[PDB]
């Protein structure tokens, strides 16, 4: 009994953004469904709603270029937006409301889907992966923090694991950032004993059908 | 509209924090008002609906009240797990602009202060041939929030910097941070000393490297 | 106006 937003990705200003709220284990029919979004560093913003009994209602900013449609045969609610701009780059969420009597008691939320609006010259771009290791330090240590810098990819996301997922203790993978180029980057680090075997970051970028493994070792010294 | 004050608040562990929400007009039946909790990287979570009713699984130290157009969320016995942005949502009608989200109140939970341990990572050898280099600085397990400054041969950098912060630890309230400085390859090869300075008010932790030594 | 009612 959950909802999930369909795949987001990279969109051109002339594209149509189509996002589907799909349900598993319950029905969207006869229940309110809301579409909201969150731009980086901004608060939640309402887009529009499908009422439990068939009315569709919108935020006034969205109404002129958005359509929200219910499909009670496929058990979905879809958001379609046109005239895309950089302001539409955001995480998009849908949610289902169990009880009409709460009006806004939206209790079943999707995980969110990542959307980036590029300029015209935006094509997907695979990440570059560079090892992170400290400089040669005069007092070597019994433990060391190594990592991988994942640089210059488009759109989100990448997923990072260490040693094919078997290494999780001491791993910290930071939220992505978006550099001045418009490309995304993130860092992942792991603390290990200086005696243990080399560690490998596995960086997958589905949008370019790319996976990159970098085996990281302490610098020669 | 729903007007939320303050936009941010810090509260010590164990204390009580209040979040305010003023509706620009009455909500429907004066009670169509919900509160949500959202932690970075997660979807919103319903806390309270119909002004004061707790959602399933939500503990009663979360309390909602309302009177006229004023609504208040009170969180007592605050724990680090309460760090989040809190939103009120009001509803008047199923029409254009018929519901509204508040702007949110970020609640920072104050644990014990602790200075970061800071790591700096010189660019891997294969970066510079690409025409740009990215230096990484990591600040581990710190509280309160930091500000990051980068220096190159003693000159403070004003562009090319991005910061990424993990959310407050649900156990001890601490943060972790990754800061990056990106320079052109000729800038990087023209300078020697690279410095990341992580500051918490009157405390700073500084980590450097010299390009010729790595 | 009020969810269908």
């Amino acid at each position: 009994q959950s909802v999930e937003e369909s795949e987001g990705g990279l969109f051109k200003p002339t594209d149509t953004l189509t996002l589907t709220c799909t349900a598993s284990g319950f029905s969207l029919s006869g229940h309110g469904v809301i579409w909201v979004r969150q731009a980086p560093g901004k608060g939640l913003e309402w887009i529009g709603s499908a009422g439990a009994y068939g009315r569709i209602y919108y935020a006034s900013w969205a109404k002129s270029r958005s359509t929200i449609t219910r499909n009670t045969n496929l058990n979905t609610v879809t958001l379609k937006m046109t005239s895309l701009t950089a302001a539409d780059t955001a995480t998009y969420f849908c949610a289902r409301r169990s009880d009409v009597g709460t009006s806004v008691g939206f209790d079943s939320w999707g995980p969110g889907t990542l959307v980036t609006i590029s300029s015209s010259s935006g094509q997907p771009k695979a990440p570059s992966v560079f090892p992170l290791a400290p400089c040669c330090g005069d007092t070597p240590s019994s433990t060391v923090t190594l990592g991988c810098l994942v640089k210059g990819y488009l759109p989100e996301p990448v997923t990072v694991t260490w040693n094919s997922g078997t290494l999780t203790n001491g791993v910290r993978t930071f939220p992505s950032v978006r550099q001045s180029s418009g490309l995304y980057s993130l860092s992942s680090v792991v603390s290990v004993t200086s005696s243990s075997q080399p560690v490998t970051c596995n960086v997958a970028h589905p949008a370019t059908n790319t996976k990159v493994d970098k085996t990281v070792a302490p610098s020669t010294c | 509209d729903m007007t939320q004050t303050p936009s941010s608040k810090s509260v010590p562990v164990g204390d009580t924090v209040t979040i305010n929400c003023q509706a620009s007009e009455s909500v429907y039946s004066n009670n169509r008002l919900s509160w949500f909790q959202q932690k970075p990287g997660q979807p919103p979570k319903l806390l309270i609906y119909l002004v004061s009713t707790l959602a399933s699984g939500v503990p009663s130290r979360f309390k909602g009240s309302g009177s006229g157009t004023q609504f208040t969320l009170t969180i007592s016995d605050v724990v680090c797990d309460d760090a989040a942005t809190y939103y009120c949502v009001g509803y008047k009608s199923s029409t254009t602009d018929g519901l509204a989200f508040g702007g949110g109140t970020e609640v920072v939970v104050k644990g014990d202060p602790v200075a970061p341990t800071v790591l700096i990572f010189p660019p891997a050898a294969d970066q510079v041939a690409t025409g740009t280099v990215t230096i990484v600085c990591v600040a581990n397990k710190y509280f309160p929030d930091v500000t990051v400054t980068w220096e190159v041969d003693g000159t403070t950098q004003t562009t090319g910097i991005e910061n990424s912060k993990t959310p407050q630890n649900s156990a001890d309230c601490t943060y972790n941070l990754s800061s990056t400085l990106t320079l052109t390859s000729t800038q990087y090869n023209s300078h020697k000393e690279y410095t990341c300075k992580v500051t918490q008010g009157t405390t700073s932790v500084v980590q450097s490297f010299n390009r010729g030594d790595c | 106006i009020i969810x269908g009612s």
